[PDB]
């Protein structure tokens, strides 16, 4: 996209123009196989736009002096948009059933935080220390 | 036996701060890294009575001085030194128990003379 | 919305016009796919009300000078909202079935607590240190 | 590949004809005896470009002066692109079943983290230490 | 085979005539009595090129001066083969069932690694020290 | 057979004429009660001389002076060859079904390791010390 | 039977007539209801041979000067040659159904060894002090 | 009978009259309600003989100078008898079911060893310590 979604604060997102928002959508939407497209466009802009906030208010400053988003800060942003829109769904889907067949997913429930709990937000929390204590301070 | 103890000494007779860094089980820590933990903790610019503030996952260990008997090693040093060069083991600013005093004083600096 | 969740407090919220409500309301929708779309305006009025004031009251003030509340207070009201909502629509859906198939999603029971009890309250959690303890103070 | 994945930064991915990116993209789909022929190929670039930015991002660097990644670049960068592409695909399938027969797979949940959960990313961890903390550093 | 995939580095791979990459594919084949036979040559291939880069890189070098690949190369490399083969294929099948009936094999989930996952990378193990960190010096 | 399979390194099993070999694969043939007659005579043939070159080279040299290969030489190669065969197989069945009835085998999974995983391994272990570590060196 | 199990050798075995093996194959096919009736007459050979082999070789010697073969060695060898038929009929069966009927039987798994896998190496056991360490040497 | 089981020696068990033998048999028959019937009289006289050098071989000497055959001889040959029988049946029957009805039986699985494994063992570890080590020794 021609503004990136890590170039773009949550005071951008809201600037943008409706096609630019879109191109960020549309690379989204390339996180699942199906796209997620029985959700509206509304929708989606909302897990985008509380992405990005979240991105930096929560996954922002430092420990130990590195930088605690220290991953690739558009394909974390990205991750945790399809996180969003996921929990958005529902969640993740354990198992399927139907008029053409079944199959289940090998999750194995995952722990108890929010990051952990679907597959997008494993991804993402490689990209920040797997919300790991780092930080150290000394006196001067 | 005496550059082994002065060896000795430098690398054992001192502690030494060891910060390990990151959680066990946990997000792996690369040596960019550690060289920024390495300018917090610097025992080059650290003073006595500086402290520390950390989030869990970074620990403060230390190597304590592992004791040996450095002067023990000496007096046996010593002692077989004098013995060869046939001087009382006095000379070599090192005693022992009992040979200080009476008939065990008395030989010894008879065989002197 | 023009005022913002994060700029209204219960008293405010008491205050504005039905199409101010209905912003906000509209915005706290997007964060389901389904938007509850079978539980009544009333029901989602309560729901971010409740947020609004649980928020002031309970996620409020400071630890050790820091703010209580760490994460985008809009977002985190509204995590807190469709965490509310979600429970007057009854749990959190493990599994459901019918006529048209069948499907389970990884919940994997999760711990104790009211937050952790369903998706949107495991997103809010972020946003307050994760309920954790982190207050002090000195003698002088 | 002519220029070989490991080669390849993202900003050289984004500089590729269609040719090259799509050659690598065949190279790719060879790690699975499907090829994932019913995603878009706009799935497939998208997870190659943030397997290749994860490798520059989360997996370069040094552990007491050894390689973080310790195994072939290439294939590193292919099973972590074949590991995006499952992710994308709703994760790893551990039973399915249908009109013509049904089949469950040795796979047992994994561990709790990103590349445990998939056979691609159990075999991208071998690449860089199995994710372990080997580094070291003195003070002069 | 004439060329041994012992005696084979990748760069050697790639410079193989196709009909003596076609033998060593052919001797891979025979570690299944299904010959996995509906996977593409081309699957096979990479599999089998990916195996040899993997000896080369992961299982390559010494501990105590003992070579970390103990076991006969040939062999070796044919097992991580197959593994490779076998993961290209979904997993290792635990239970098969359709309309001419059913079975299930002992597998036991296996541990958490690449190797353990599969009956080929199982075997693969017992060449390369089960992974074991027997390596020592001494200074000097 | 005339030349023993004990008698027989991998170079000399190459060496063998197709009477010679197929002599030894007779007498592996007669490890199992379906002789596996469905699985083609050149997977047998890859079985027993990895079953030799696996024996010369991981179950060879000694251990406190004693010979790591404790058992009779024949036997443990043809249950190593029999383990190898069970393995092409898929893995060691632990339930069977169909038109004709159905049957549970005790097999218990059992251990991680290669050789524990189906009951001609389990066999070959007791000619091997199971596997154990008894070595012992001075210093003179 | 005129010579005895216990009297035979490997060597002796392959030096008796038809009809000396045959009376040996007829007593420890009494060791089952079923006789093993549909495993051919050479797999009851080489389990006895493999038998008589591993009795020489494995439960052969002394510990803190007894014998380890502290039992009768007939009927030693004749479990250890009835563990052997069974394991080559695929393995002890837990459960039985079909047309006729069902029946589970009570083998509890066992442990991990090879003699602990069936009816017969558990009694087989018992003859060899159940593969216990009692070996003692003092020096002089 | 007329020589009572404990009077009897393998070597006298093969000296005895077809009739002596047959009224040994009978009495073991008169330890199960079935009578094992439709087990030849051939694998009755095997498990007889085998009992009987057992008992003579295993569960004969001397510990703390009291007997290790503490219970009474003729009953300890007897469980000892059936118990062979009935591992010549398959194992203990946990479960049984047809075309007349279902039955379940509380054996429990019982622990790891040969006599522990049936009803009728269970019933013989009493007459022998339970199997426990009572012996002691001085010096003088
Ligand atoms: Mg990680």
């Amino acid at each position: 996209p021609d503004p990136s979604i890590d170039e773009v604060s949550k005071s951008d997102w809201d600037a943008l123009t409706t096609q630019e928002q879109d191109d960020i959508i549309s690379q989204v939407e390339n996180l699942s196989s199906t796209g997620w497209v029985n959700t509206s466009r509304e929708r989606k802009a909302e897990a985008i736009r509380s992405a990005i906030a979240e991105r930096d208010t929560l996954y922002s400053g430092n420990m130990s002096r590195l930088p605690t988003l220290d991953g690739d800060a558009e394909y974390f942003t990205l991750y945790l948009s399809a996180h969003k829109i996921q929990l958005f769904e529902g969640g993740e889907a354990q198992s399927e059933s139907g008029e053409g067949g079944s199959v289940s997913y090998s999750t194995g429930g995952g722990g108890e935080k929010d990051l952990q709990k679907t597959r997008y937000g494993r991804m993402a929390l490689e990209y920040v220390w797997e919300d790991n204590s780092i930080a150290a301070l000394r006196t001067y | 036996n005496e550059a082994a103890i002065n060896q000795a000494i430098e690398l054992h007779g001192f502690p030494q701060r060891h910060v390990k860094v990151g959680k066990e089980d946990g997000a792996p820590v690369r040596d960019n890294d550690l060289r920024r933990v390495r300018t917090i903790f610097d025992p080059r610019t650290t003073d006595a009575n500086t402290a520390y503030f950390t989030g869990q996952d970074v620990d403060v260990e230390t190597l304590e001085a592992h004791n040996f008997d450095y002067s023990a090693i000496h007096e046996m040093d010593m002692r077989n030194l004098t013995t060869a060069l046939g001087l009382p083991l006095e000379a070599g600013n090192v005693g022992a128990d009992g040979l200080g005093s009476g008939k065990p004083a008395e030989l010894r600096f008879a065989l002197l003379k």
